[PDB]
């Protein structure tokens, strides 16, 4: 599960982006 | 000499209508520099919006 934990830390290393509306 | 007095009552009933048509273009840019304890990233983005 060490590889899975490394993948989780890599995922944390980033932003889920933002929700922007240009209507 | 002469003096004149005048009264006037006006009722104006008016109609109006309209249409409009808008055509919108848009070109977005972006750059990004991320830094952590041991993780550094950079990102370049560009956007093309018609409307």
């Amino acid at each position: 599960t060490q590889e899975e934990h490394l993948k989780e830390i890599m995922k944390h290393i980033v932003k889920i982006e933002v929700k922007g509306e240009e209507a | 000499q002469s003096t004149q007095n005048t009264d006037s009552q006006t009722r104006t009933i008016s109609k109006n209508t309209s249409t409009s048509r808008t055509h919108t273009s848009e070109v977005h840019g972006n750059a990004e520099v991320h830094a952590s304890f041991f993780d550094i990233g950079g990102s370049v983005s560009a956007g093309f919006s018609n409307s």
